[PDB]
RNA sequence: AGCCUGAGAAACGGCUACUACAUCCAAGGAAGGGCAGGCGCGCAAAUUACCCAAUCCCGACACGGGGAGGUAGUGACAAUAAAUACUGAUACAGGGCUCUUUCGGGUCUUGUAAUUGGAAUGAGUACAAUUUAAAUCCCUUAACGAGGAACAAUUGGAGG
């Protein structure tokens, strides 16, 4: 029941929806992290108008959030979740901006059948088995031995497998998602250890700015290769 | 007087209700004891017709007289919660 | 042209927008003789010598 | 009673289009959205049951009138996503 | 400073005359009229008030109507009818005044009649403007102008910043139960009253039961001749005399006491009962209408 | 059949003096006040008006009196 | 504070009164005090005229009222009169 | 004192003005006007701030139409006046204008809302008429010096 | 003072005993512990208004429930804009005004409770439609709506 301003700056809300602003319900995304299902229907794409619009929306099965039908409206979805509306046929994307904002993208099935997830962390599960925990908390039981951790993955989304994964590596091109840089796509040229608590990176942009951001903030999307459409 | 503006009264007497000449100040005159400390001061009416509104004892609020006898220094403003030139305009009626 | 996007009406204001931005002429020594705004001749005069100083 | 249509939505999903209307009467009196549900049949190629008006502010100075229109799929389609009191306002 | 100057300008303002009580320990009920013009509804507010207090559908109810309002006090409500001599006879009698104004019609000559009568008479301590009439109105612009113009003209006429009540619809024949309960919010939490000099001087008393106790071999004998009667009611001023007091009925004459009876009271509010909790059970709301229904 | 309340009791006037057409309107009587007072300034000086008229020259049509100085001796 | 004086003093008599004639019930409360006030009586009134009882109607109420010595006699009233402001 | 006394009659008797009231806010605000103009005569010139405030006040001042295009130096802006202001009326305007023919007739005019300033018409006779918006006073539409129906006395005499 | 539930409380929601008030009764018994409002002199001055319709929250759950929130009413404490009239013609009177210097000087068109004529109209009345949860206000708006004896300007001061 946060007030407007209370709200994080990154989901924007103009001087339209009240003071009051929806929280995030408890799922996979943060929740300073996040974009609710309502603010990404009625108050980004406006496909809605009111918060009843919207139940009549969501209660039928027509919005579909990483493949699967999510039906409560405060559904967290903050980073990298294919939303696929059918009646519309399409398929939007989460990224960010330079500014530090929310960003939607328009995409058909081809780049929407898959998803590029930052590893969290690897463990040997009950059973003895190796699994893998994601940023979206995917996660996958018996992976590919050499995914460990901050590397990303192609999630197959039609049946959750590891398809490609891409190493942390300087001289790949990352994008950050904290921090005071927080959302500059530019390549990761240096990595220092800083071993006893929060190491750090350095990176520069494709136009020469070099700045440090930590690796935990850090996000790795591709050496050239832009395996999700960032927006021309 | 005391620290107020205004202090309030009772009509003891008019003084003066005898007096032959109409706008004599004698005759406007009227004596009052002061609620508050208890002292009897002597206050002006504006007017000799304006003196039948004053009965005797009656709840008189007095103010100061700043410009035939010179030095009563009081006059008489509301009588009975009723401004007295209102009463003396025919605007009100005196609630007795 | 807030009311066209989605188009629900608006309140024409409230008790408490009013009650700010009426405040706000009470502090502020801005008035308006015509169409055009006459501002103050306090610290919005030093921002322009402290601009082509830099 | 001149009309024009700006921003026409389509909204599948609500299956309802959306318009907002700029009517104008110059020298008449105000609309009555209800015959304007009525006018809002042939224009689009629709019933009247399934149009649903509101907004509806008029200009200052008489002419000009802003409204907001809806137009559903079908009267079971209004009936099942439109409020309550609009419901009310139109008469179902 | 400014503070001791708003305080004296109090402490002036709180003074009076130093006139006598003659308030006793067991009040009589304090007079509640209900004045009017003719057609306004004076004898709807007393079966609304009724039934708000008593909870009695009074049909048809005359006569003064004594109720229990509290531990400590009570009332009596009296409709003056709408003759000069009722409303001359009970301007000197009036504890509390519900003075009723005709909404959109305005201000009536018998309104102002009974302010001015009334204010010469003796001033009492709470008058009530109660504006009625208020469903025969089109307009709610026009309504709220009708209501700035009679809450300022009744302002100037008695003093400036009244109460002025609005009881709006007639629903059940009897009047909106919220209204009419802020209304008693209103006239029951009171305070005593104004120290009259006539009423603090003068024995005065308002007849509320009346019977003719006179021989039917009189009557048979002569059909018009001297009779006696037993009038039942609240001494209220100072004491009557032991023997031989002087009475005036009002719109009578003059007469002599031949006997008074001193008798309990038929509403004995809980305070004469019990000779520190705040309300009142409903073994206590009493109804004592002698000559009503 | 009720009886209305008259003007008098419905605005209580009292005993008012009794004051002008003139004085109602506050702006009408500062109309009539600058007339009558830039009328008592042509009695005190000279005001210009217009110099000859469309007629010519008909004489200094009021008067000429030959002992009056009327300069501002410096 | 001569108004809370005088007003005291005024409450000091009201209680020597009520402390004066609280010591006897059939001397000092029936015959001294008379008929206290408050108290519900009921009056019989001698000799009243029939025509009272024949047009009697219980809307317009009955006020009984106590004449003092002095208001039984007769004589010229000497009085401070004045017409009312919207009498015609 | 009888040099404002006479002072504010000339006014109010040469624009046809209520009462003084419009006259000391005149003042008031040329006062203001006039107290930033010295305000900024205070520093010397080519300082940056009084370049751009200056420039600034004066254009403000030559937009609404006070300020004579011809001079446009502070000392003139200190040189200012309410009879300027008071000229920049609207009512003085209609007037000079000729749509009416007193200044008394102009203020009934604009009360009774028979002119218009460019689009909507305007009730009050003490709206700051601009320069650029001088021209475009003219008598609305529905005003029967304009068009439309031919009026009240018309309609009641024609009946 | 001690205890109970639950993921989360030492809830104060409940229980027990003691202490302290207090209610009903058929005198054996039995249930219970807040805020808001008025008076606070005998003399006084802001609604006991309407709704979850928007934003938000809780639930078996699209429907059920919300004392946040929004809507309305009062208000000369201030503050803002400005009505209570505009414009002619004719007739008649010869004075109107001013001052330093006063039984004196200065200036030249001013009146009238005169007779008539034109228009303009917003306060108010008001069909509607619209606004809105339902209303109101606002914006649109057909029809009426000015001759003084009225659609009725006040507060002070000086003088004959
Ligand atoms: N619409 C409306 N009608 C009312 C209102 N008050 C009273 N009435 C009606 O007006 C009628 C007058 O009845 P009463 O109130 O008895 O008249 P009264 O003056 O009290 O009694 P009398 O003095 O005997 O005429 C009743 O039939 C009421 O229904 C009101 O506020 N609104
Ligand atoms: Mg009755």
């Amino acid at each position: 029941h946060q007030k407007r301003l209370s709200a994080p700056s990154h989901w924007l809300l103009d001087k339209l929806s009240g003071a009051y602003a929806p929280r995030p319900s408890t799922g996979p995304h943060k929740l300073r992290d996040c974009m609710p299902l309502i603010v990404f229907v009625r108050n980004r794409l406006k496909y809605a108008l009111n918060y009843r619009e919207t139940k009549a929306i969501m209660m039928q099965r027509l919005v579909k959030v990483d493949g699967k039908v999510r039906t409560d409206i405060t559904y967290p979805a903050g980073f990298m979740d294919v939303i696929t509306i059918e009646k519309t046929g399409e398929n939007f994307r989460l990224i960010y901006d330079t500014k530090g904002r929310f960003t939607v993208h328009r995409i058909t099935d081809e780049e929407a059948k898959y998803k590029l997830g930052k590893v969290k962390r690897v463990q040997l599960g009950r059973g003895g088995v190796p699994f893998l925990v994601t940023h979206d908390a995917r996660t996958i039981r018996y992976p590919d031995p050499l995914i460990k951790v901050n590397d990303t993955v192609k999630i197959d989304l039609e049946t959750g497998k590891i398809t490609d994964f891409i190493k942390f590596d300087t001289g790949a091109l990352a994008m950050i998602t904290g921090g005071r840089n927080m959302g500059r796509v530019g390549v990761i040229t240096h990595r220092e250890r800083h071993d006893g608590g929060f190491g750090i990176v350095h990176l520069k942009d494709a136009l020469d700015n070099t700045f440090a951001t930590r690796e935990s903030n850090v996000f790795v999307i591709g050496s050239e290769k832009p395996w999700i459409s960032l927006p021309k | 007087f005391g620290g107020s503006s205004h202090a309030k009264g009772i009509v003891l007497e008019k003084v003066g209700v005898e007096a032959k000449q109409p706008n004599s100040a004698i005759r406007k005159c009227v004596r009052v004891q002061l609620i508050k400390n208890g002292k009897k001061v002597t206050a002006f009416v504006p007017n000799d017709g304006c003196l039948n509104f004053v009965d005797e004892n009656d709840e008189v609020l007095l103010a100061g007289f700043g410009r035939d006898i010179p030095g009563v220094r009081f006059k008489v403003v509301k009588v009975s919660g009723v401004g007295l030139l209102a009463l003396w305009k025919e605007k009100k009626e005196k609630p007795r | 042209e807030y009311e066209e996007t989605n188009f629900v009406r608006l309140p024409k204001e409230s008790k408490k927008e009013r009650a700010k931005r009426a405040r706000m002429e009470g502090r502020s020594g801005r008035m308006n003789f015509g169409g055009e705004e006459f501002r103050e001749l306090g610290e919005g005069a030093e921002r322009i010598s402290r601009l082509t100083k830099a | 009673v001149t009309l024009r249509t700006r921003k026409f939505i389509r909204n599948p999903l609500l299956s309802r289009k959306q318009m907002v209307v700029d009517i104008l009467h110059p020298g008449r009196p105000n609309i009555s959205k209800d015959e304007l549900r009525e006018k809002l049949a042939t224009m689009y190629k629709a019933q009247k049951d399934q149009v649903s008006v509101f907004g509806l502010r008029t200009q200052y100075g008489g002419g000009k009138t802003t409204g907001f229109a809806l137009i559903y799929d079908s009267p079971e389609a209004l009936k099942k996503f439109e409020p309550r009191y609009r419901l009310v306002r139109a008469g179902l | 400073a400014r503070q001791a100057a708003r305080s004296h300008d109090i402490k002036e303002k709180r003074l009076h005359v130093p006139l006598v009580d003659r308030l006793p320990d067991e009040p009589p009920p304090r007079l509640v009229v209900i004045v009017g013009p003719p057609g306004v509804g004076k004898t709807t507010l007393l079966k609304s008030l009724v039934r708000r207090y008593t909870k009695e559908t009074m049909s048809d109810p005359v006569g003064p109507i004594t109720v229990v309002t509290s531990k400590k006090q009570r009332l009596t409500f009296i409709e003056c009818p709408n003759e000069l001599e009722a409303m001359i006879d009970m301007a000197k009698v009036a504890d509390i005044v519900l003075l009723m104004i005709d909404g959109n019609y305005g201000f009536e000559m018998e309104t102002m009649e009974f302010l001015n009568i009334l204010a010469n008479t003796g001033m009492p301590g709470n008058v009530f403007g109660i504006l009625t009439h208020l469903d025969l109105f089109k307009k709610p612009s026009a309504l709220k102008d009708a209501k700035k113009r009679l809450k300022h003209r009744l302002w100037t006429e008695l003093y400036q910043g009244a109460h002025l009540f609005y009881l709006s619809g007639v629903l059940n024949g009897r009047y909106p139960d919220r209204e009419i309960h802020n209304l008693s919010r209103f006239l029951s939490v009171m305070k005593n009253p104004r120290p009259l000099v006539w009423r603090n001087t003068h024995p005065y008393t308002i007849i509320d039961n009346y019977r003719d106790i006179t021989h039917p071999t009189k009557i048979e004998e002569d059909p018009l001749c001297d009779r006696t009667i037993e009038l039942s009611g609240y001494l209220r001023g100072t004491n009557f005399a032991a023997q031989g007091q002087r009475v005036h009925i009002a719109g009578v004459g003059d007469f002599t006491i031949s006997k008074i009876e001193e008798l309990p009271d038929p509403c004995p509010t809980p305070a004469m009962e019990k000779a520190p909790r705040r309300r009142l059970d409903e073994k206590d709301k009493k109804l004592w209408a002698p000559m009503a229904d | 059949g009720k009886r209305q309340i008259t003007w008098q009791i419905q605005k209580n006037k009292g005993l008012t003096p009794n004051r002008k057409k003139e004085q109602r309107n506050p702006r009408v009587k500062k109309r009539k006040k600058y007339e009558e007072k830039q009328k008592k300034l042509r009695s005190v000086k000279a005001v210009y008006k217009g110099g000859e008229g469309p007629g010519g020259y008909q004489g200094e049509l009021s008067g000429i009196k030959t002992n009056l100085v009327k300069s501002v001796k410096l | 504070q001569w108004y809370e004086m005088q007003k005291a003093m005024l409450q000091k008599q009201l209680d020597i009164n009520k402390a004066e004639y609280a010591e006897l019930d059939e001397h000092q409360r029936r015959q001294v005090e008379g008929y206290r006030a408050g108290k519900y009586a009921r009056l019989v009134i001698e000799g009243v005229p029939a025509e009272f009882c024949k047009n009697f109607q219980p809307r317009m109420p009955i006020l009984v009222g106590g004449l003092s010595a002095t208001e039984d006699r007769f004589g010229f009233v000497q009085v401070r009169i004045k017409r009312h402001r919207w009498h015609k | 004192e009888a040099a404002r006394l006479d002072s504010e009659l000339k006014l109010v008797g040469e624009y046809g003005l209520r009462n003084k009231r419009e006259v000391w806010r005149v003042l008031l605000t040329l006062s203001k006007i006039r107290r930033a103009a010295r305000i900024l005569l205070t520093l010397d010139e080519k300082d940056p701030k009084r370049l751009f405030e200056g420039n600034a006040l004066i254009r403000r001042l030559v937009r609404i139409g006070v300020l004579d295009e011809s001079r446009m130096k502070l000392d003139y802006v200190l040189a200012l006046k309410a009879e300027d202001f008071l000229e920049r009326r609207l009512q003085t305007l209609v007037y000079k204008l000729g749509l009416a023919k007193s200044i008394h007739h102009a203020r009934v005019l604009i009360r009774q809302r028979h002119i218009r300033v460019g689009k909507q018409i305007v009730n009050v006779p003490s709206f700051m008429v601009r320069l650029d918006s001088q021209k475009h006073i003219d008598f609305a539409l529905t005003s029967p010096f304009g068009g439309g129906r031919p009026g009240r006395v018309r309609r009641k005499k024609a009946k």
